[PDB]
């Protein structure tokens, strides 16, 4: 019942971002695109980094390496909370889709 | 925009269970410090359950530890309050709050436990 946005185009971009998060571990091509957005915009997940805890095939206590403040190979495996971006991506990436 | 609409309140017997929901509109629950309050008529208002933003942890009042469990679903942007082993001392109107600089709350929902 609750919704993060009211505009139709903004809420559908939000679901599109969350949909490709589900396809992150099922496709390497999909995962590479999201790694750029999370790296360039310095963010993790849709609204928070804790969104990854709900993604199947995403290991426990693991976030994508692009979520780390400094992107190194394997930095997301057994990550530390103080070494990743906690803020989500949806608002800062597509906020201009609001009315 | 800060909307908080409590629902799920009702009447249950002593020792039963009840689940409250707090449909928040206008902000993501995953990055918001949210807590469940309650106030019975005659008594003073009090906070019972809480979940901080991101993974900063949850917190519970001592009178409800182990019985109540606060949860956070992102697909519906809703904070839940699972209330197990309810006591007649838990009869109150339950409100959900949000702390984002200031405080915002909803209308609340009535919870009553018989016997």
């Amino acid at each position: 019942s609750g919704y993060v946005f009211r505009d139709k185009v903004m809420s559908e971009f939000n679901n599109n971002f969350r949909q490709q998060m589900e396809n992150y571990p099922k496709n390497s091509h999909t995962a590479s695109i999201l790694d750029r957005m999370q790296a360039d915009f310095k963010c993790c997940g849709a609204a928070s980094y804790t969104d990854w805890e709900k993604i199947p095939s995403m290991s426990k206590n693991r976030v994508p390496d692009s979520c780390c403040i400094s992107v190194t190979v394997g930095c997301g495996i057994n990550f530390n909370e103080k070494a990743i971006h906690k803020e989500g991506c949806v608002e800062k990436i597509g906020g201009w889709l609001r009315k | 925009q800060v909307q908080l609409v409590e629902s799920g309140g009702g009447l249950v017997q002593a020792g039963g269970s009840l689940r409250l929901s707090c449909a928040a509109s206008g902000f993501p629950v995953a990055s918001g410090n949210m807590a469940w309050y309650r106030q019975a008529p005659g008594k003073e208002r009090e906070w019972v359950a809480a979940i901080k933003s991101h993974g900063y942890g949850t917190k519970y009042a001592d009178s409800v530890k182990g019985r109540f469990t606060i949860s956070r679903d992102n697909a519906k942007n809703t904070v839940y309050l699972q209330m197990n082993s309810l006591k007649p001392e838990d009869t109150a109107v339950y409100y959900c709050y949000v702390y984002v600089g200031w405080l915002y709350w909803g209308q609340g929902t009535q919870v009553t436990v018989s016997a």
